[PDB]
RNA sequence: GUCAUGGAGGUAGAGCACUGUUUGGACUAGCGAAUUCAGAUAAACUCCGAAUGCCAUGUACUUA
RNA sequence: UGGGGCGGUCGCCUCCUAAAGAGUAACGGAGGCGCCCAAAGGUUCCCUCAGAAUGGAUGGAAAUCAUUCGCAGAGUGUAAA
RNA sequence: CUGGUAGUUAUGGCGAGAAGGUCACACCCGUUCCCAUCCCGAACACGGUAGUUAAGCUUCUCUGCGCCAAUGGUAGUUGGGGGCUUCCCCCUGCGAGAGUAGGUCGCUGCCGGG
């Protein structure tokens, strides 16, 4: 496992940290999370 | 169709007379038929499995179901998860059609017909027949067969005792 | 000579934190446990690590549900 | 007499307060040895008593041993100090409380039975008596 | 009854080659033949060996 | 071969449903029974163990009988009207272990259209 | 502090319902696994289970 | 640290000791951890395990199928409770 | 009287023996339709009611199993006092577990129909 930072695709803010397995998920994870700056849900992508 | 009509017309009075049931509902009737292949050689070539699938889907006419292991056996070079057999169930009129085909053009067309062992009942009222060679099928040609996979033909009825099951089974052709 | 033993964990201070018939204020912890050794009753909640807590003000009552089990309730 | 396996290799020594929980009556044979006091009884003592009382009867009749050495005890050699963990197991013992019947015999007359039990009781570290069903 | 998925089987008529025994039952193959027996309907024909009518054990 | 009892497994599912849903005086529960012929509805609170309203596909009037489904809608209409007459306005629907698919769904929707608030 | 009332909690004892250890028969898949009959044993066994101690309530009595 | 040295140990979790609340020592008796999972998380709907007897081709004590008995004798990522 | 739905530590369960009815309930018949099967209208869903109490269901009778359970005695034990201290004894209060006399084939509530 490794540590991961998730970045908002509309602001560039780095709002979330999480983990993943690099062998099972070699791509960049995308999740829809709340963005505190815009105060709405936005797609977040691994840096 | 024809077998069901004949049964409901004759065997119901015949059974209600031969055993003296208080109500007609007590009459033992066929319930369902299960055809199980069984394939313990799947961990080397998986074409045996889907093979068994198509000859089942021809002999019965409907998609079988892949069954997998409930545990792991080192001796049979297995671990849990191997698809290790296929099965089919039959109910209703199509069951009667399969029964008629088996009793006319399949069981008589076997290599020999020395009856059916009357002591093979489970002790409750159900019966099991074991087909050894797959080529005995009417609609299936052995030229497209890779192995003689036997079939468990399980016949289940609502007969409380083996006696009534034997009555019904012998009444319908092959004893 | 050596023992090869000698380790233990810190005690976690489990058990009943309030008494039967005692007046209690909302949010108070009533019981600490592993598993549901005691179940939540009326006006009583179950925490994420199985802690039982009061949701209102009232008096604590330890009670017996069906033969083999227990619960605790809070009544105003 | 040794147990085939044990769950733990070390065990507390325990105590011997009170009268024996069960086994205070003759249940299989006609004659028995009863403990009047409490004592640890090892498997060497059991074996010696059994051989004496069986040899006197010339392999006639039947003998039942009503106690088993379930417990183990440990020890430390000469020259070692205190500490550094528990010692190594040595033998197996049965704690016997007062009132326990520990040997029963059958199949022989009064004289043979009583003399065999007298011969056996001299091999044991506990004070005994002879009882009849 | 899988909607469309299930394989297609049709009512077909079997004809014995020994005593010309005629039977009707479902079959997964129609053998690409035609008959006009069983007035009111038509079913395909199939040529096979002796059926239970001409069986040594059934006779 | 033992024949399964439909009512026993239905009651098992009903207990699973009742693990969460319970009727109070302010918010009574609406329970539904479906037989081979008719459909029944009760409105009940569990605090006192008393039912407060009821309707059935067996009353003398309202004889519209077309495929057991519009009958279910009629029963829902009746039970909603009676519950409103008694002052019941908010309820929790108890499907009684049945799937939310056919007659049950029609009954619930017909009750929704009238003075009931699921 | 005592009295009355209500609780949480598995020790002493006991027991064999689970888990380990274990004796004598009957029967036995094959000298010998299981089933049963009778009889034992336990800090890390429990179908049971105290006395005490503990936490509260009281408007009871006394006391600081 | 039952003189010091040699050997062993040093933080966290679970059981016994621990004397039926909580807490409780010894170079006392036993074991684990320094992670894993993109589902092995959330929710909605559905259902039930181990083993045994019997009946049946390859198949054999045990692989898949059918009936009956079966309160958990299974499972619960991993040590124990 | 019956159908639905609750409460109550199985004294309510398991087992055995019988009676009853399409008023309700169920089995049963069918798959056009909504929906469904890792396959199967078996279940789920829907559309009706020829036959039936064979089963579920309801009612009645059994202590065989299970469950509940005294009284007396005994073990243990707070406090007080002694021995000859692997432990034991005496006085006062509390008081099991096992075993037994005995109990049990349920008891209460609301609603709709006969
Ligand atoms: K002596
Ligand atoms: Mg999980
Ligand atoms: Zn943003």
């Amino acid at each position: 496992r490794v540590n991961i930072t998730l970045e908002c695709t509309e602001c560039g803010d780095r709002n979330y940290i999480t983990t993943k397995n690099k062998r099972e998920n070699p791509e960049r994870i995308e999740l829809k999370k709340y963005c505190p700056r815009l105060r709405r849900v936005t797609l977040h992508r691994e840096t | 169709n024809r077998l069901k009509d004949q049964y409901l017309k004759e065997i119901v009075p015949a059974l209600m007379s031969k055993f003296n049931y208080d109500s007609v509902m007590e009459v033992p009737k066929i319930d369902k038929i299960v055809i199980n292949t069984g394939v313990g050689d799947a961990t080397a070539n998986a074409k045996v499995l889907d093979s068994a699938v198509e000859e089942l889907a021809l002999i019965t006419g409907q998609k079988p179901v892949i069954t997998k292991a409930k545990n792991s056996i080192a001796g049979f070079r297995l671990r849990e998860g191997m698809p290790i057999g296929a099965k089919v169930t039959l109910r209703g009129e199509r069951m009667y059609d399969f029964l008629d085909k088996l009793v006319t053009v399949s069981l008589p067309r076997v290599r020999d017909f020395r009856g059916v062992s009357k002591k093979a009942f489970d002790g409750r009222g159900n019966y099991t027949l074991g087909v050894r060679e797959q080529l005995i099928f009417p609609e299936i040609d052995y030229d497209q067969v890779s192995k003689v996979r036997g079939m468990d033909v399980v016949i289940v009825t609502t007969a409380k005792s083996d006696e009534e099951s034997h009555e019904l089974l012998t009444q319908l052709g092959m004893p | 000579g050596s023992t090869s033993n000698g380790r233990d964990s810190e005690s976690k201070r489990l058990g009943a934190k309030r008494a039967d018939g005692q007046f209690v204020t909302g949010g108070s912890i009533l019981y600490r446990q592993r598993g549901t050794k005691i179940y939540p009753g009326t006006n009583v909640g179950r925490g994420g690590d199985d802690t039982l807590f009061a949701k209102t003000d009232g008096v604590v009552r330890f009670e017996r549900m069906g033969r083999d089990k227990k619960k605790v309730s809070v009544y105003p | 007499l040794v147990p085939k396996r044990v769950k733990y290799r070390r065990e507390f020594r325990g105590n011997m307060r009170g009268r024996a929980k069960g086994g205070t009556e003759v249940a299989f044979g006609e004659y028995g040895l009863q403990a009047v006091e409490a004592s640890w009884i090892t498997n060497r003592q059991i074996e010696a008593a059994r051989i004496a009382m069986t040899r006197y009867m010339k392999r006639g009749g039947k003998v039942w041993i009503k106690i088993f050495p379930h417990k183990s005890y440990t020890s430390k050699p000469i020259g070692v100090r205190m500490g550094k963990g528990k010692g190594a197991p040595e033998g197996w013992v049965s704690p016997v409380k007062r009132g326990k019947i520990m040997f029963e015999i059958a199949g022989v007359p009064e004289d043979v039975a009583r003399e065999a039990l007298r011969l056996a009781a001299h091999k044991l570290p506990v004070k005994t008596k002879i009882v009849k069903r | 009854m899988k909607t469309g998925i299930h394989p297609e089987y049709r009512p077909v008529v079997f004809v014995d080659t020994s005593t010309d025994f005629k039977f009707l039952s479902g079959s997964t193959k129609s053998s690409s033949e035609t008959i006009k027996w069983e007035d009111g309907n038509e079913y395909p024909l199939l040529r096979v060996e002796i059926s239970s009518d001409s069986h040594p054990f059934y006779t | 071969i033992t024949k399964i009892d439909k009512n026993k497994v239905r009651k098992k599912r009903h207990a699973r449903v009742r693990s969460k849903i319970s009727g109070t005086e302010s918010r009574p529960r609406l329970n539904v029974f479906r037989s081979n012929k008719n459909i029944y509805a009760q409105v009940i609170d569990d605090v006192n163990g008393v039912t407060l309203a009821s309707a059935s596909n067996l009353d003398k009037d309202f004889g519209s009988a077309e495929s057991k489904v519009d009958a279910a809608s009629k029963v829902g209409e009746l039970v909603a009207k009676r519950a409103s007459e008694k002052g019941i306005t908010s309820v929790t629907f108890d499907r009684g272990g049945y799937l939310y698919h056919g007659r049950v769904k029609a009954l619930a929707e017909a009750a929704r259209e009238n003075g009931l608030e699921f």
